[PDB]
């Protein structure tokens, strides 16, 4: 588990099929896939601003690190006596420490490697003129990363802004209470319950259904027959109930097990 | 050598410690710490072992300290306000209720000046500032009797308020300002009385000043709020920090700047100008930093160390006056909330995990080869992430392009041009044959004349509404509706749909029947309820189109 | 397209109209693979004489030095579309000018491959590399035992395009660059040019050894002229052809009109005796029928005592009198030359009969009293 | 569709990329042109196509006879085309030469 | 308000001095040579032609012609016309010690391809530099002179008895 709100838990998992899956209140977002098999554990690593990893350890003495923000194996390691996650250096950002097998020596803390997966990498003919260039290159690369993230945030902000702009471009009292749907045999029945404001004497209303084209790769015209339903509530003022309903076939829509 | 040392660790929930409440203090070499729990800890900073721990009841919400009297005031949440002698005649120690002073059991905030105490207490709608004596002679630690109260009538209600004391030069855990800024903000009364002032920042985001000398009241002389409490600035968002800085640094520092900070990152800075008309004016700047700010502090020379959920960052106001934009380098330490800054630069913090730590800012043969190897590995590691983010950016650009095409189509479709150019939909009736009975079908041809391509995200919505005029008996079909996705239509292209209108039951067709097309754009599909419809044509089928000779 | 309905899409795709009436545009503008934030509010009508245009501080700092031009273009420009075209053009110019501050190479090809190639060379060669890794400089040796340098300047794509090569030696250096070639290739070309130009170097080194060379001092390797001194208060300048150094040079004489005439005469009479199998000195000595002095004065060789504007002594009776109040310049001038120079510069200010300004050579305060 | 009478912009059919039950199964669980030809004697085809209606003696009348039941035979009668590229019922293309 | 800075304000000081010297009439080129010997004499014995020939192609904006027209000019066309002519004369003088990559970018400007109101002197010194590199034979009638002058000179030489030499080789 990762976080909790009010009950809503955000949660990493992993499975027998060598997966690594996310969940945000029962919402399997952002699946991954892992190279090695028989996984034991995951720990988490922070590494700096936003650079969350998940370090995954396996039964077969090996481990992987997957980079959140792109559920993608950023690194793999082998033979791994141990994996530890902490600040061994003194920088104030987590590292990962990897211990390599005792075949080398009859001692534990030799044959190590410490790696933030970035600027920090430690392990167990002038050439000095080249160095400050490379250090400046590392710092420029890191700065470009830190700048791209912010640029990307800004693009998402602008896209949101312009969605809302469209919505106000075409255009308060709730014309509709709420929606409900049932399945009878091979029909979907979707219905919506109106309010006082919507006067079916004065207004022809319909109720269309629209398939998400993400599911609908094809030109299936989807058809819907509409009824209105007035029922009087304890007539034996007195409340009427108008509701509006649409009926369609199901089996054209469960090709991908699912639809929205 | 190691710029960050870890001194001890504490209990973190999932995620980490919440903000507002955790507090770090330093006297000389002791450090006093609350994590928003029932405990307050004392660490000797030489070897970071805990000398002592103090179990309060109910969530310590604030701490303050007197060095000369060797006392420590603390605020339990729904109980009141405790005082503890650090001499204090297992290392855990429960606090006895003898130490409670003014058990107001509703006080949300407090501060301290030389011989005076200031609280701030919640009630119903109007919150109220009070002011108490605090006995100068070393005696039984008592409050004394309240000198004064007020009611912050401006405030009508997670985020506690904050108080800050501001004294001028000539007249204490607060800030000493300079005479120019003091007179600019608080006026002549305060400047002549040499009166300390109290700044209360509230969760509304208002930042109110109170002069203390003016706050002397009784049951025969009630405090007038509109006279006595005044309002500097209204940040839209809650307040985290108030401070002051010696910009132009060129213990008792005579500050020149007044700093405030919002949860969401509205910084505010005020300075003295005396510019452009021969008159003293204030230079405000409402900056807008990134992040939800969690904590802040103030260090030597116009620097303001703050923290985000990402990283511990820093801002400099030192140099028109102070600064146009605020640019803020991280210091490559994690999200420390609860930061304190002592000057000698050596700051203290509580990591949002739960760690206490002391951030201390400030050739070879073939090891140079290993160094080159490490540097190349580093650049190769980062580049493979920069790549991914570039591709993400390409896709967000693609989203923006599609949306732009959408808005252009929409504006053309909503506009009047005297010819329905951009997208049209004609219908046309045709009688056909199914098994024995002739049927009446409608072909709805959609045509793109203009350049605009209807790429993925658009869908036709046709609706055939039978006879109208709502009856005694709600019918079995008031309308049929069809939807089809439009994909890769483009310019000059044409789509065609035939629909039945004609008698399936009873051999009876009622006229006029109106067939109406529309287009729906979905914001989601390329990546309150969100979509837009646009109104293409509307054909009525009447008898004359349905006759057959 | 012609109308601003599809031409605007095609030429600024990431500008999204917020409002229905296309009056508020917001979004990003592209220039040299870089997107800049931008919000451009029009009035209720389509007029740019008054409009708002806000930017990110990145874009403002990048449009430093053109604010007046953009403000003028807002008032002068008919349409928004053309204003955006002009703004993209202007951004491209600003970036291509300040290419120092704004760049990022592709490391997976670049940073590793350059070190691989320098290792292929050998690390005894390289002497300098800049912190942006743009400039590098390499060394080579003559068979005679002379050090000669070669500067390269590298782009974001080094192996794709040619790197700019700067070399001292006087003949134009030609380097056949391929995308397959590398630093060893250009270095081999450099050694080829070195072994070719060996002979010219030998001649000029022999002169610099055995003569009181006068007015180049610590000469570069590009220099083909050498004003040699001989006797007293007379000199001979000599320009040499690199391809044919030992061949006769263009040569002539400075000094006293009564001393120089017999030298020109003797040169004319003996010029047929030149032979390009001996040395320049060994030919000059038997042509002019004299020997040279070896640094008759090594300390007070010569200090050019001329106007430092007109490079003449005796301009219309006047002498070089006005000097610099500086140990490192000491450059004389004339009243007239220095007045005409200083009356131009923006720094200079004139009191009643006084002008203060910067010395032309060293840019230090110099005073002229007419 | 190309040789058709109207020469009007019709969308191309492009039959389904998968059967829908096949799509269901794949989702829930996660080149040269082929040719055939015949030959036949010109004498046979002439004597069989006698009553020479119109057009070229061979290949065109042959194609008219091959498509004599198809609705779009009058078009080919006019244009006198010895080759065509039709589609199919299943969306695939088919080109038939004589 | 209407103060204009010198277009060599932002350049390397020695280049600034050179371009200040060449401004000074027909004795501008000799003064350019005196300047270059007076920097062989000083601490920086080499002079960075490769930097000056980039700056000479660098573009900045101007507004000329009507009241309003934005155009981008390089330095060579933005600095004073006598500085231009005495520059190109000095580049004839020190051609051999110049980088060709920069020179060609300069000569392309001097050629003034597709311009109204050209500089005949700049174009002619362009041609005379091309001819001296050996990349501007050009297979054209691209001569320093005008068609007018070349025609009025054919017109006169036609009135003279052609000589027994054979210099053109048919
Ligand atoms: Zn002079
Ligand atoms: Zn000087």
């Amino acid at each position: 588990i990762c976080a909790t709100e009010i009950l809503r838990i955000s949660l990493i998992a992993l499975t027998r099929k060598n997966q690594l899956i996310s969940f945000q209140n029962g919402t399997p977002k952002n699946v991954c896939q892992l190279p090695f098999g028989d996984p034991c554990a995951v720990q988490l690593m922070d590494s700096g601003g936003g650079n969350l990893f998940f370090v995954v350890s396996f039964i077969s003495n090996n481990a992987c690190a997957v980079w959140k923000e792109s559920f993608q194996v950023a690194a793999k390691w082998e033979k791994l006596s141990l994996v530890l996650i902490d600040d061994f250096i003194g920088s104030g950002t987590e590292q990962v420490l990897l211990l390599f097998k005792d075949s080398l020596n009859s001692d534990c803390l030799t044959s190590f490697k410490i790696t933030d997966l970035g600027k920090i990498n430690y392990s167990s003919e002038n050439r000095y003129l080249v160095v400050p260039p490379l250090e400046t290159g590392l710092k420029v690369c890191f700065s470009s990363f830190r700048e791209l993230r912010q640029h990307l945030l800004l693009k998402e902000k602008i896209i949101s802004k312009s969605y809302k702009a469209l919505i106000n471009l075409v255009q308060s009292e709730q014309l509709v209470e709420k929606i409900w749907y049932r399945v009878i045999d091979d029909s979907l029945v979707v219905g919506v319950k109106t309010t006082s404001s919507l006067k079916l004497s004065l207004n022809d209303v319909t109720l269309s259904l629209l398939m998400d084209q993400a599911h609908d790769s094809r030109f299936r015209l989807l058809k819907c027959q509409n009824r209105v339903i007035k029922l009087s509530t304890n007539p034996f003022k007195k409340e009427c109930v108008q509701i509006i309903t649409a009926v369609t076939s199901l089996s054209p829509l469960l090709t991908f097990s699912k639809f929205c | 050598a190691p710029r960050v040392r870890y001194l001890a660790g504490f209990c973190c929930p999932l995620g980490g410690l919440a903000a507002g409440k955790p507090r770090v203090l330093c006297h000389e070499a002791e450090v006093f710490l609350s994590t928003g729990s029932e405990l307050v800890y004392v660490y000797d900073q030489e070897g970071g072992l805990l000398t002592a721990a103090f179990r309060f009841p109910d969530q310590v919400w604030h701490l303050e300290l007197l060095a000369p009297r060797r006392l420590l005031y603390a605020l339990c949440a729904r109980r009141g306000l405790y005082c503890l002698s650090l001499d204090h005649p297992s290392p855990v120690i429960p606090v006895d209720p003898d130490a409670c002073i003014l058990p107001d059991a509703a006080l949300c905030a407090f501060t301290l000046l030389d011989s005076v105490l200031v609280t701030l207490v919640q009630g119903p709608a109007r919150w109220k500032m009070q002011l108490f004596e605090q006995p100068c002679p070393g005696e039984d630690p008592r409050p004394g009797g309240q000198i004064g109260e007020v009611e912050l009538s401006s405030y009508t209600p997670h985020f506690l308020p904050v108080l800050c004391s501001v004294s001028p030069s000539g007249s204490s855990g607060g800030f000493t300002l300079e005479d120019a800024l003091f007179g600019l903000l608080f006026g002549a009364d305060a400047t002549l009385l040499q009166s300390p002032v109290v700044l209360c920042g509230l969760p509304d985001g208002q930042l109110c000043c109170v002069i203390l000398k003016a706050l002397v009241t009784s049951r025969s002389a009630p405090g007038d709020p509109n006279a006595l409490v005044k309002i500097l600035h209204h940040l839209e968002e809650p307040v985290i920090f108030i401070g002051a800085l010696k910009t132009e640094p060129q213990e008792d520092v005579h500050c020149d700047c007044l700093v405030a900070f919002g949860h969401h990152g509205r910084m505010l800075a005020i300075k003295a100008s005396w510019d452009e008309s021969g008159k003293l004016v204030p230079e405000l700047r409402e900056y807008c930093l990134p992040g939800p700010v969690l904590c802040a502090a103030c260090g030597g020379g116009g620097r303001v160390y703050h923290s985000t959920p990402s990283d511990l960052c820093v801002v400099d106001l030192s140099r028109q006056p102070e600064e146009g934009p605020g640019g803020l380098p991280p210091m490559l330490c994690p999200a420390s909330l609860n930061i304190c800054s002592v000057v000698s630069t050596k700051l203290l913090a509580l990591s949002a995990k739960g760690r206490l730590m002391t951030c201390s800012l400030d050739m070879t043969t073939e090891s140079a080869g290993q160094k080159i190897k490490e540097l190349l590995s580093g650049i190769g590691n980062i580049s493979e992430r920069v790549s991914f983010l570039k591709k993400a950016v390409d896709q967000r650009n693609k989203a923006l392009t599609s949306l732009n095409e959408a808005m252009n189509v929409s504006c053309a479709l909503l506009s009047s041009g005297t010819g329905p150019r951009p997208i049209s939909c004609t219908t046309s009736t045709t009688w056909s044959r199914l098994q024995t009975q002739d049927v009446l079908m409608a072909t709805c041809v959609l045509e793109n004349s203009s350049s605009f391509s209807l790429d993925q995200g658009w869908t036709l919505c046709i609706q055939v509404l039978t006879s109208s005029c709502a009856l005694d008996l709600d019918s079995a079909c008031s309308a049929i509706t069809y939807t089809i996705p439009v994909d890769q239509l483009g310019p000059g292209a044409r789509r065609e749909v035939t629909l039945p209108l004609g008698p399936g039951e009873n051999g009876g067709l009622d006229l006029p029947v109106t067939v109406s097309c529309t287009l729906f754009y979905s914001l989601r599909e390329v990546v309150e309820q969100e979509g837009v419809c646009l109104p293409l044509s509307r054909h009525t089928v009447d008898m004359l189109q349905c006759l057959r000779f | 397209m012609a109308v601003t309905e599809a031409s605007l899409l095609r030429q600024c795709p990431l500008l999204l109209p917020q409002n229905r009436s296309k009056t508020v545009y917001e979004g990003f503008i592209s220039a040299q693979g870089r997107d800049f934030h931008l919000r451009i509010v029009l009035p209720e009508d389509l007029q740019l004489k008054n409009a708002r245009l806000l930017c990110s501080w990145q874009l403002r700092t990048i449009l430093s030095g053109y604010h007046r031009i953009v403000q003028q273009r807002m008032q002068h420009s008919p349409d928004l579309m053309s204003f955006m075209m002009e703004l993209k053009m202007l951004l491209e110019v600003a970036l291509k000018n300040r290419q120092e501050l704004y760049a990022l190479p592709p490391p997976p090809q670049f940073y590793s491959s350059l070190i691989e190639e320098i290792g292929t060379l050998g690390w005894d060669k390289l002497v300098y590399a800049d912190t942006c890794f743009s400039t590098i400089k390499l060394k080579a040796e003559d068979a005679s035992g002379r050090e000669h340098l070669i500067t390269l300047k590298l782009k974001a794509k080094y192996p794709a395009e040619s790197p700019d090569y700067f070399v001292d030696f006087p003949v134009p250096f030609c380097a056949s660059w391929t995308p397959q070639s590398s630093l060893i290739s250009i270095y081999s070309q450099f050694l080829a040019a070195i072994e070719s130009l060996k002979a010219f170097w030998d001649v000029m080194d022999e002169i610099d050894e055995k003569t009181w060379v006068l007015e180049p001092e610590k000469p570069p390797r590009s220099a083909t002229a050498r004003r040699i001194a001989l006797g007293n208060n007379v000199s001979i300048n000599i320009e040499v052809d690199p391809r044919h150094p030992t061949m006769l040079p263009e040569c002539f004489f400075l000094g006293a009109d009564h001393v120089v005439k017999p030298l020109g005469i003797k040169l004319s009479r003996n010029i047929h005796l030149w032979d390009p199998e001996n040395s320049v000195l060994q030919n000059l000595k038997d042509v002019l029928e004299i020997d040279f002095p070896a640094r008759a004065i090594l300390e007070k060789s010569d200090f050019t005592m001329d106007c430092g504007i007109c490079y003449a002594y005796q301009l219309d009776g006047t002498i070089p009198d006005q000097v610099c109040d500086n140990s490192q310049c000491g450059q004389p001038f004339h009243q007239i030359c220095l007045y005409e120079w200083l009356r131009g510069l923006l720094t200079s200010r004139q009191s009643f009969n006084i002008i203060f300004g910067e010395c032309p050579y060293c840019s230090k305060p110099i005073t002229l009293k007419m | 569709p190309g040789l058709a009478p109207p020469h009007t912009r019709a969308p191309s059919p492009l039959g389904p990329t998968r059967d829908p039950v096949a799509t269901f199964l794949e989702t829930c669980r996660e080149l040269p042109p082929s040719v055939a030809s015949i030959k036949v004697s010109a004498e046979l085809l002439r004597a069989a196509l006698k009553d020479g209606h119109s057009g070229v003696p061979l290949c065109c009348a042959t194609l008219q006879w091959l498509l004599a039941e198809n609705a779009a035979v009058d078009v080919v009668r006019a244009r006198a085309l010895s080759s065509i590229q039709g589609v199919a019922p299943d969306g695939a293309n088919v080109h038939l030469i004589v | 308000e209407g103060v204009e800075p010198a277009p060599w304000a932002q350049l390397e000081a020695p280049a600034r001095l050179l371009l200040q010297a060449l401004q000074a009439g027909p004795e501008g080129a000799r003064r350019g040579l005196g300047v270059l010997r007076a920097l062989g004499s000083r601490g920086w014995e080499p002079f960075d032609w490769g930097r000056l020939l980039e700056a000479l192609c660098r573009e900045e904006p101007v507004v000329q012609g009507p009241d309003g027209r934005l155009e981008l000019k390089p330095l060579l066309l933005r600095l004073p016309r006598i500085c231009q002519r005495n520059l190109m004369s000095l580049l004839m003088a020190v051609r051999p010690s110049l980088p060709e990559s920069g020179l060609l970018s300069v000569l392309q400007i001097a050629q003034q391809d597709l311009a109204p109101d050209p500089d005949a002197w700049l174009r002619a010194l362009g041609e005379l530099l091309r001819r001296d590199l050996g990349v501007g034979t050009s297979m054209e009638g691209a001569s320093p002179l005008s068609e007018r002058c070349q025609r009025q000179l054919q017109s006169l030489c036609r009135g003279l008895g052609l000589g027994g030499r054979r210099l053109k080789s048919p």
